[PDB]
């Protein structure tokens, strides 16, 4: 049956421009944790500009450079599962690739 | 002598600069609001943010033939005291230090005109830019009739 | 032949999988934002207690808070994003199952 | 004549390339676009270090982070739209090679 | 087939008109770049003023200003490309027609 | 042999996506190059306040920005390399095709 | 067979002195690398030598470190992908000279 096959390649497209539009939007979180790192360096150097009046800023500074770490890691995690993702997307057309010389 | 720095605009495809500490804001020139009868010099008045400011001429004070709104396209407001007064130019160039040694005699021959009104010639790298007293000009040639 | 139709529900239930993997890293992401969020209003009381030297920390801060929006809206727009791609698994494994069928 | 519709097809090619080298170049400016407003929050940490000398600074700091959105806002847009070029010129390669088999 | 010469010929005003959409977007941000520039010499003036303190945000200043002529670079190197491809079109309705001829 | 052809042409595709790998780290290093430069303008900002006594600092920081500029340029050369790297594949993986079909 | 398989092995052995050029730019990033790392230590040297005017400064200067380490391990992951390369090139060599014989 012809017709179901070429919805499923539609489909297919579908889901593989929806993976694409998630990895966009993961390019702003990567952006986001670069600009994270930016301002925790920036609270680090108006700690070390304060001095003892600098510690309560010196805590964040060390807190959000953790923070962005776990985004950045997180990030890169996604990243991985949408290699893993469109690898698994390879397989399923080559499959439907496969069925066209059956 | 201590640096002094110019601010660096564009008139009659020549170029000029005038005191920093003056100038107040760089806008866009856009059509004047006229009142009948008024000495050549003087262009109108325009409302910036709610504020009133006159707007004057350069170009036929320094005998240029650059058309109105056409040429150009700047106004430099510039504040002495208690008046605002925006310059018509063409265009901006860059905020510039200068010391005085820099600064040659104008070329100019009328007395006053090549002294009091202008500074001299900033030389860079073998370039010139015309460098004008805005405060005895402004206060000179608008309270001589 | 049903085989290949067998073989693609299963690389549908792989691709289902794996988009919800992707989303449970994104929970962790919308906390990691909360908690940046949390974070940011911690650096405000701060900044208001260090006062004239707390001024360049304050917008820092700012700043933080604004990143810590960005990352759970992202984040929800990926969420929307899961939700439309598991429903096209779910049309696609009907459109593969009607294939079978057909 | 099938060579100067080879031609044809070669001239597809070129002006892909041609999108290809242009997709770059608006990545520069989004790249651009993401460092001014690095520049923009430089500003506003200044103006707030400045403090009582700060307030024209501020208004800068504003200015330019508006500039740097609607320019990243424009370069989304023309990245978009190079996409839909790009689709377009393949599209009419396509039709081009499609009707080489009839 | 002279329906698919039409056709191309379709096409080639399609991604003429395309041509033309790029350059109207990249030519309001080579004039956001301008409105860049003059903002960047608002904020030395506006630096001058604040004398030792201002000579921080001078630096950042310098650098929209260029980041503002670097943005007009690459606005012209998209403008070369958008000529070429220009150049392009005309000499691919020029083969196309060609075609038809022979 | 045909499998052993096919065989050649997956193990270029490998070279291929091995060679787009190193594109991917590129851009990281283009990314980092960008980060030295916020780097670079931090210490010109320090360097600005501090004056007879940050001329140290301030020639570090046109030090830094040298040494970033030219690591960006030599990412460049490597882009460059790995583009003629990626073309040389192609015609390779072509070539192999072209001697299976002779 | 015949000239077209040279022509493959000639195209590898290009690829193959185009990754050792490749190489010897990353081997001079990673000393670019590790001198710039030494010439912010010694600067942070400077800093440590300049008193409460050096802290913020030395902050940036174990951030620039930190690039620099940073860029090392990628451009040592990047020497990894050559070597991986340059292996699946040997196992393509191996392939073509059993197709050679095939």
């Amino acid at each position: 049956g012809g017709k179901v096959v070429d919805n499923v390649v539609q489909t297919m497209r579908d889901i593989s421009t929806s993976s694409q539009k998630i990895a966009d939007i993961i390019s702003v979180i990567d952006g986001i944790a670069f600009q994270t790192n930016i301002l925790a360096l920036n609270a680090a150097v108006e700690a070390a500009r304060a001095g003892e009046q600098g510690r309560g800023f010196a805590v964040v500074a060390g807190e959000v450079r953790n923070l962005a770490q776990r985004s950045a890691q997180a990030a890169r995690e996604i990243k991985s599962l949408i290699e893993d993702s469109v690898g698994k997307v390879d397989v399923g057309s080559t499959l439907v690739e496969s069925a066209g010389e059956t | 002598p201590s640096g002094q720095e110019f601010l660096v605009f564009t008139l009659g495809d020549e170029e000029y600069g005038i005191d920093i500490l003056k100038v107040q804001e760089i806008r866009g020139y856009d059509q004047v609001t006229r009142i009948a009868n008024t000495p050549a010099f003087i262009k109108g008045v325009t409302n910036l943010r709610g504020v009133i400011v006159p707007i004057v001429d350069l170009r036929i004070k320094f005998s240029q033939v650059d058309v109105d709104y056409n040429d150009n396209t700047v106004v430099i407001v510039l504040n002495l005291g208690q008046r605002v007064v925006g310059i018509v130019v063409d265009g901006v160039s860059d905020v510039l230090s200068l010391t005085a040694e820099q600064i040659r005699p104008a070329p100019e021959f009328a007395v006053t005109l090549s002294t009091e009104y202008l500074t001299g010639l900033g030389a860079l790298g073998d370039r010139m830019l015309i460098l004008v007293n805005i405060e005895k000009l402004l206060n000179s040639e608008e309270m001589a009739l």
